[PDB]
C-alpha cells in the first residue's frame, strides 16, 4: 500500500552537486526508519543511510559518511540523496526504501549517469525480411535510456520480443522482434513506434518489402 | 562483522521440485534473520521474516527454518516466475544487515536448440551510410551459447554487439541478439555473409546465410 | 570570560566484581563489607589514561556552575596560572590564580557558596587563590539512578583565598567519573539496618502500637478465610457457565472470566489493595471482550501497582528498568501521549533490548508493540508462541531446580508446556475440549522413531505420586486406567482402523460430556452458594490488651494470645461426585478375566500356588491328586459370584455406595463435614521485625516471629450419611459375599485415617508478616529512600559470610 | 471329619497368624479374612 517514488534516470554533469528524491505516501511518515541503499549494475547492494521520523538523527556507512547527505521533507513525506558528483565511476542506480520491521518497502530506483548528458536522438531502421512472418526494428545511436517501443501502437503485441539496450563506444542500441502468420505480412501494414522522452520524439517506421 | 554464507551458489531444478537454500553464520542470531528474493534488474522482495514469519502476499508454497546459525529456506513447488537470485539477510546488529554472497535459481529441461533468424541491412540504413546484419537466436536452452560472424567465410570479431534476454516467465527460454555492423561500402564490398551458432544441442552449430 | 583547559573526554566506564569463598556466584552485594578496598579500587581507576580528562572535565564544570553561572554578568573570567600535578605516585596536587574584571561602572558582590562577602569597585581585578597539595584523595559512594556506589574523590584540607577548609566536598551529587560495578550497591542489605532501624524511640516502635497489632493480628487470621471462601465461590462461579455450555459452540477461558468479573476484582482487591482494577482491565484485553481496552489504557492508569508487582519479582536487572519508568511518564495525560513517547523513545528502546542474547529472542515481540496502536496483549501472545515457550522453560527449569520437594508437579507442568497448543489458552478455542487434549490424551513430543509410549500428562502424574505404595492394584490400574481410552486416547491410532466416525469411536465427545457432567455437578451442586453460606468464624477473645516491651533493638509482646472459631455446620457433600468420578472410569462390560488377572494371574500368587502344587499341606503330603481338586471350585466360586452384566464401576460403587448404582439419587449426601474446629495462635516475648519486598523500596511491612501455632479439629464429626450398606444386588453377591466385607473394611478405613489425616492436635510454628496498608494506599511503614543510609537491598549476600574483592583470593 | 480336617494343630497353627497378618499386598483387608475362611468351610461340609 506504500508508495515512495518519485525521479528516474538522473543525469547530472561532473562538479554539480546532484539530489535525488523519494517522495512517500500511503502510511503515517512519524513511524518508520527511511533508508537509501546503493547497487553497481550486476552487483552487491550497499548501504547510505537512515533519517527519521522527527528525531532527525542519522546513521550513515562510514564508507558514506563523506560523501552522501540525507535530508527529510516532513510536511510532504520525502526523503533526499545529496552527494554531488564527487566520484565519476558511481553512474549507477539507487533505491530509497521504508522500514522491514513492518516490512521492507522498495522504491522503482533511480540511475544516475554523471557525465555531460551529451544526448542523442534515436535512429530507426526496419529489419525487411525481403519481403515474404518475422519482422524487426533497430534502434541505434540513442541517449540515455530509456525509449518506449510498441508494435502499431501498442495494437499488436503476440509474438513481441523487445530486447534490452545496450552501451556501447557511449551509445544506446536495442531491438525488437514480431512474429505473425504468414497471410497477414505484408497484406497488413506493420509499423514500429519509438518514443525518446528525453529527446521527446516519436518516430513511425513502416516496415516494407525490400 | 556477522558474514552470512549462503550454498550452493547456483540451483538448477525442474518445475514443482521442492527444494532448499541453506545460510549459515558464523555466530548465533537468534531469529534475526530474514529472506529476500530479487529477480534480474528490479528491487528485492523480502520473502521471509525472522527466519520463522512468511509474510503476506506471499504464496503458501514458500516456507523457512531457523536454527542457531544453520537456517534453511524451502521452495515446496518450484514455478516459472520463482526463478532469480536470492539474499539472506541478518539483523542482529545494525552496522548494515550482511546480505549473502547470493544464489541463482535457475532451471533445467529440455535442452533446446535456438532459432536463429538473420537480418541484412536495410534500405533505409544504407541511405545512411551503415549496414547492419542482425541476428536473432530466440528460444535456446541453456544460456550458455557462442556466435560467430562470418563474411566471405572468414570471421569477423570486429563490429558485434550482443545482448541478451532473461530468463523466461513462461517457458524459461532464453533469447539472444547480435548486430555485425559496418560501414556501406565495406557491405558492398563483399558478398556472402553467416551467423554461426555453437550450442550445447547439437555439434554442429547453425548456419544461416545470405548472399548479397 | 572563559578558562584554559585541554582535555575534554568526559566519557568512562564501570568495573566489575570479584567473587570468593564458598559464596554462590551471583554476585550482588552492597556497600559495607568493601570497607578498605575501595580507597584501592580508585586508586587503581586513577592509574589509568582516562582519569586526567574527567577530573579536568569535573574541574571544568565546578569553576563553571560554582563560580561564573552566579556571575559573569558584571564580572569577566581570566584564568592566567592554573596547574595540576596528576602524578603517577597516584599523588595530585593543584595550584590555581583567577581575576575576575568587572567591565560595568558599578559595584557588586561576589556569591560563592560560602560565607563570602567581598566589595569590589568598578575596574578592579579581584584576585582569587586556590591551592591543594599531593594527597590522597577520599572515597564516599553517593547513589545512581539504579542506585550503585557513585565513589567519588573528597579533599581533606585546601586553601581556597588563603583559608584552610577541611573535609572539602568536591561537586556533591554530581560528578563525572562514571565508574561504578555491576554487583555492588548502595545501602544496608537486609541486617545492617536492624541495629538501628528498630530500639528505643526508632521508626517502627514508634509507628507500631498495641491496638494497632493486634488489629493486624485480627486480620491476618480473617483474611486468610476470607480469600479463601472467594476462590472457592469464583473457581466453580466460572464453571457453572462452563458446565451449562451446549456443545458445538466453543468458549474461551476468557468469555465467562468477565462473566463474573467482579468476583476476581474483589479477591485480588482483598489481596493486595487497589489491585482489582489491574486485572479489571488485564482480563479484558483481548478481541473477546464485551467492553474491549487498548493494553496502553491498561498500563496507563495505576502505574503504582506495576511497580509492585515489578520489585515483588525476583530478578534483579529489573531495577535498572525500574529507574527510567518515571522518565517515562512523567507528565502524561493519556495513553495516546504514551504511544506518542514511546514511539519517541523507540530508537533508544531498540538497542539495548536488542543486544542481550535474551531478548534477543524476545527482539520481534516489542517491534509490533511499537508500530501498531491496537496491540492487544492476549492477541499478542498467541502471535507468537516460540520466544514465550523459550522463556518459560528456562524460568520453569529454574522452578524445578529451586524446590525439589514437589519433585513431580515442577516434573508435570514442564512437559504440558512443551506441545504448542497449550498456549492456545490464550486463544479463542473450547476450552474443555481443549483442556482434555492438553490432558486426557497420550503425547509423542519426540521424532526418534515413535514415542507414542509417552502416553498422557495425568497417568504420569499418578504413577508419579503412586510409584509404590501398592503392588497388586496397579495391575487395575493398567487395565482400566493406563489402558483407558477414556483417560488415555491414544492418538493417531484413532483414526486407523475405524475409517468410519462411529459413534463409540468418537472417544472426544464421551469423554467431553463426562468432563462437563463432572464440572456442572460439582459446580451447581456442590459448590453452590447455598452450600458455601453454611460456614462461618466466630471470634473468640478480642478482649485482652497486648504490651510491647523493648530493650535496645529489641520489640517484643508480652503475650500473644488470639484463637478464633470457625463453624462447618453441616458443609454437605452429594452424591454423584463419586459416581462421575465413576463414570470416568470405564463402563465396558468386560471384568471376568480382569478379575482373574488380579486375585489369582500374579506374580508371588502364582509363587504360593506352584509351591502348593509341588509340595506341602504338611500332615497330608500324599494327596496332591487332588490338589487339582480343590484349586478350581473356589475360584469357581470367586468367579460365578460377579455377574457378566455387571462392571468395575459397580464393584467399585459396591464398596463405595453400597445401594446399587441404578438406586442412587444424586440429592443425597455422602460425606458428612459438621462441626467447628478453633486456631489458638498465642506467645509470649515475640520479637517484631521489619518484613520486606524482592527489590529495592520506600514501603516496608512487618512480621512477629515463631508464633507458636495450634490448630485442634477435637470436637468435630466427619461421617457418612449412609453407613449401613444396601445392596439388594451386589457384584460378588451370594454365600462367598464379599462386597459387605469391602464396605466394611472401607468404613473402618476411612475412621482410622479419619483419626489420622483429620483431627490431630496439629501444631507448627511461621512467622505471621503483615504488611498494614492505611486506606489511600498510604502504609505507615516506609523510608525515604534518599538518604544513603535508609535503603535495604533484599538479595544483597550476608557480608558476615564472607566476600573479599579479589579473584578466588 | 471337620476335626480331622480343620480342628488340627498345624491348622490352628497357620489359620491364626492368617487372621491376625498375611496375605501379602492386600494386607489392610483383615476384615474379609473370615470371609474367606468360611466359605472353604461351608463347600466342604455341603459337600
Amino acid at each position: 500500500q506504500v508508495q515512495l517514488q518519485q525521479p528516474g534516470a538522473e543525469l547530472v554533469k561532473p562538479g554539480a552537486s546532484v539530489k535525488l528524491s523519494c517522495k512517500a505516501s500511503g502510511y503515517s511518515f512519524i513511524t518508520y526508519w527511511m533508508r537509501w541503499v546503493r547497487q553497481r549494475p550486476g552487483q552487491g547492494l550497499e548501504w547510505i543511510g537512515q533519517i527519521n521520523p522527527s528525531n532527525g538523527h542519522t546513521n550513515y556507512d562510514e564508507k558514506f559518511k563523506d560523501r552522501a547527505t540525507l535530508t527529510v521533507d516532513k510536511s510532504s513525506t520525502t526523503a533526499y540523496l545529496q552527494l554531488s558528483s564527487l566520484t565519476s565511476d558511481d553512474s549507477a542506480v539507487y533505491f530509497c526504501a521504508r522500514s522491514w520491521e513492518a516490512m521492507d518497502y522498495w522504491g522503482q530506483g533511480t540511475s544516475v549517469t554523471v557525465s555531460s548528458a551529451k544526448t542523442t536522438a534515436p535512429s530507426v531502421y526496419p529489419l525487411a525480411p525481403v519481403c515474404g512472418v518475422t519482422l524487426g526494428c533497430l534502434v541505434k545511436g540513442y541517449f540515455p535510456e530509456p525509449v518506449t517501443l510498441t508494435w502499431n501502437s501498442g495494437s499488436l503485441s503476440s509474438g513481441v520480443h523487445t530486447f534490452p539496450a545496450v552501451l556501447q563506444s557511449d551509445l544506446y542500441t536495442l531491438s525488437s522482434s514480431v512474429t505473425v502468420t504468414s497471410s497477414t505480412w505484408p497484406s497488413q501494414s506493420i509499423t514500429c513506434n519509438v518514443a525518446h522522452p528525453a529527446s521527446s520524439t516519436k518516430v513511425d517506421k513502416k516496415i516494407e518489402p525490400r | 562483522d556477522i558474514v552470512l554464507t549462503q550454498s550452493p551458489a547456483t540451483l538448477s531444478v525442474t518445475p514443482g521440485d521442492s527444494v532448499s537454500l541453506s545460510c549459515r553464520a558464523s555466530q548465533g542470531i537468534s531469529n534475526n534473520l530474514h529472506w529476500y528474493q530479487q529477480k534480474s534488474h528490479e528491487s528485492p522482495r523480502l520473502l521471509i521474516k525472522y527466519a520463522s514469519q512468511s509474510f503476506s502476499g506471499i504464496p503458501s508454497r514458500f516456507s523457512g527454518s531457523g536454527s542457531g546459525t544453520v537456517f534453511t529456506l524451502t521452495i515446496n513447488s518450484v514455478e516459472t516466475e520463482d526463478f532469480g537470485v536470492y539474499f539472506c539477510q541478518q539483523s542482529y546488529s545494525w552496522p548494515i544487515f550482511t546480505f549473502g554472497s547470493g544464489t541463482n535459481l535457475q532451471i533445467k529441461r529440455a535442452d533446446a536448440a535456438p532459432t536463429v533468424s538473420i537480418f541484412p541491412p536495410s534500405s533505409e540504413q544504407l541511405t545512411s551510410g551503415g549496414a547492419s546484419v542482425v541476428c536473432f537466436l530466440n528460444n535456446f536452452y541453456p544460456k550458455d551459447i557462442n556466435v560467430k560472424w562470418k563474411i566471405d567465410g572468414s570471421e569477423r570479431q570486429n563490429g558485434v554487439l550482443n545482448s541478451w534476454t532473461d530468463q523466461d516467465s513462461k517457458d524459461s527460454t532464453y533469447s539472444m541478439s547480435s548486430t555485425l555492423t559496418l560501414t556501406k561500402d565495406e557491405y558492398e564490398r563483399h558478398n556472402s555473409y553467416t551467423c554461426e551458432a555453437t550450442h550445447k544441442t547439437s555439434t554442429s552449430p547453425i548456419v544461416k546465410s545470405f548472399n548479397r | 570570560q572563559p578558562a584554559a583547559a585541554t582535555r575534554i573526554t568526559v566519557e568512562n566506564g564501570t568495573d566489575k566484581l570479584v567473587n570468593y569463598k564458598s559464596s554462590p556466584q551471583q554476585l550482588f552485594l552492597a556497600k559495607n563489607a568493601l570497607k578498605d578496598k575501595l580507597q584501592g579500587e580508585f586508586d587503581k581507576f586513577l592509574s589509568d589514561a582516562k582519569a586526567f580528562p574527567a577530573l579536568t572535565a569535573d574541574l571544568q564544570e565546578w569553576v563553571d556552575q560554582q563560580l561564573f553561572n552566579p556571575n559573569q554578568s558584571f564580572f569577566d573570567l581570566s584564568a592566567p596560572r592554573s596547574n595540576f600535578t596528576l602524578s603517577s605516585d597516584k599523588k595530585a596536587s593543584l595550584d590555581f590564580i583567577f581575576r575576575f574584571t568587572n567591565f560595568t561602572e558599578s559595584v557588586q558582590l561576589l556569591k560563592l557558596p560560602e560565607g563570602v562577602s567581598v566589595v569590589v569597585d568598578s575596574k578592579q581585578s579581584f584576585d582569587y587563590y586556590v591551592n591543594a597539595s599531593a594527597q590522597k584523595l577520599l572515597v564516599l559512594p553517593l547513589s545512581l539512578p539504579d542506585y550503585t556506589l557513585g565513589l567519588n574523590y573528597m579533599f581533606d584540607h585546601i586553601t581556597l583565598n588563603g583559608k584552610v577548609v577541611n573535609k572539602f566536598s568536591f561537586n556533591p551529587f554530581k560528578t563525572n567519573l562514571n565508574l561504578a560495578f555491576s554487583n555492588v550497591y548502595n545501602g544496608v542489605d537486609v541486617f545492617e539496618a536492624q541495629k538501628n532501624l528498630v530500639g528505643k524511640g526508632k521508626y517502627l516502635n514508634t509507628h507500631v502500637k498495641a491496638e494497632d497489632v493486634k488489629k493486624d493480628v485480627n486480620a491476618n487470621i480473617k483474611n486468610q478465610f476470607d480469600i479463601a471462601k472467594i476462590i472457592a465461590e469464583l473457581m466453580g462461579k466460572a464453571l457453572k457457565e462452563f458446565g451449562n455450555q451446549q456443545e458445538g459452540q466453543p468458549l474461551s477461558f476468557l468469555k465467562v472470566m468477565d462473566k463474573v468479573k467482579e468476583d476476581f476484582e474483589k479477591l485480588f482487591n482483598l489481596v493486595r489493595p487497589g489491585l482489582g482494577k489491574f486485572v479489571k482491565d488485564l482480563i479484558q484485553s483481548s478481541s473477546q471482550a464485551e467492553n474491549k481496552i487498548t493494553v496502553y489504557k491498561l498500563i496507563f492508569d495505576n502505574k503504582k501497582t506495576i511497580l509492585n508487582l515489578l520489585k515483588e519479582l525476583s530478578i534483579p536487572e529489573l531495577n535498572s528498568s525500574l529507574g527510567l519508568v518515571d522518565v517515562l511518564f512523567d507528565g502524561i495525560t493519556d495513553s495516546d501521549g504514551l504511544y506518542e513517547r514511546l514511539q519517541s523513545f523507540k530508537d533508544l528502546i531498540v538497542p539495548a533490548v536488542k543486544t542481550n542474547e535474551k531478548t534477543a529472542a524476545l527482539s520481534p515481540l516489542i517491534e509490533e508493540l511499537l508500530t501498531q496502536k491496537d496491540t492487544y496483549v492476549f492477541d499478542l501472545i498467541q502471535k507468537h508462541k516460540g520466544i514465550l515457550t523459550n522463556l518459560l522453560k528456562n524460568f520453569l527449569a529454574d522452578f524445578q531446580k529451586s524446590t525439589p520437594f514437589m519433585a513431580d508437579q515442577v516434573a508435570i507442568f514442564t512437559e504440558l508446556f512443551d506441545n504448542e497448543g497449550a498456549f492456545d489458552l490464550f486463544g479463542e478455542a473450547d476450552f474443555v475440549d481443549k483442556i482434555a487434549e492438553l490432558f486426557l490424551t497420550k503425547r509423542t513430543v519426540k521424532n526418534g522413531e515413535k514415542i507414542e509410549t509417552k502416553d498422557s500428562l495425568l497417568v504420569t502424574s499418578l504413577k508419579s505420586l503412586l510409584g509404590e505404595k501398592v503392588a497388586a492394584l496397579g495391575d487395575l490400574l493398567d487395565s482400566y486406567i493406563f489402558k483407558n481410552e477414556l483417560l488415555n486416547r491414544s492418538v493417531e491410532v484413532a483414526k486407523a482402523e475405524a475409517k468410519d466416525t462411529k459413534g463409540a469411536t468418537d472417544y472426544k465427545k464421551e469423554q467431553a460430556k463426562a468432563l462437563k457432567k463432572l464440572f456442572k455437578h460439582i459446580g451447581e451442586n456442590t459448590l453452590s452458594k447455598t452450600n458455601l453460606d453454611k460456614i462461618t468464624l466466630k471470634e473468640v477473645k478480642n478482649t485482652e490488651n497486648v504490651e510491647l516491651e523493648e530493650t535496645e533493638t529489641t520489640l517484643k509482646v508480652k503475650k500473644l494470645d488470639v484463637e478464633y472459631k470457625v463453624e462447618l455446620g453441616n458443609f454437605e457433600i452429594k452424591n454423584g461426585l463419586i459416581k462421575a468420578m465413576l463414570e470416568f472410569l470405564p463402563d465396558t462390560k468386560d471384568l471376568e478375566t480382569t478379575l482373574d488377572k488380579l486375585l489369582f494371574k500374579g506374580e508371588s500368587y502364582k509363587a504360593m500356588k506352584d509351591k502348593y502344587i509341588k509340595e506341602g499341606f504338611p500332615g497330608y503330603g500324599w494327596a496332591k491328586g487332588v490338589v487339582p481338586g480343590a484349586f478350581e471350585s473356589i475360584e469357581n466360586t470367586f468367579k460365578s459370584a460377579i455377574d457378566k452384566t455387571k462392571s468395575i464401576r459397580d464393584l467399585f460403587g459396591d464398596m463405595l455406595f453400597g445401594n446399587d448404582l441404578s438406586s442412587v439419587k444424586e440429592t443425597d449426601s455422602f460425606i458428612t463435614l459438621g462441626g467447628s474446629f478453633d486456631i489458638k495462635y498465642g506467645g509470649e516475648n515475640l520479637n517484631v521485625l521489619p518484613a520486606y519486598y524482592s527489590l529495592i523500596n520506600s514501603e516496608i511491612g512487618y512480621q512477629i516471629i515463631g508464633v507458636d501455632t495450634t490448630i485442634d479439629a477435637t470436637k468435630v464429626k466427619v461421617e457418612l450419611k449412609n453407613k449401613e450398606y444396601k445392596g439388594k444386588s451386589p457384584a460378588i453377591n451370594g454365600q462367598v459375599k464379599l462386597s459387605q466385607s469391602f464396605f466394611n473394611v472401607w468404613t473402618n478405613m476411612f475412621d482410622s485415617i479419619t483419626k489420622q489425616i483429620f483431627q490431630k492436635k496439629y501444631e507448627f510454628k511461621d512467622n505471621i508478616q503483615v504488611f498494614a496498608r492505611n486506606e489511600d494506599n498510604t502504609s505507615r511503614l516506609e523510608l525515604d529512600i534518599s538518604d544513603p543510609e535508609q535503603r535495604v537491598i533484599p538479595f544483597a549476600f550476608v557480608d558476615g559470610f564472607g566476600i573479599q574483592l579479589k579473584a578466588v583470593d
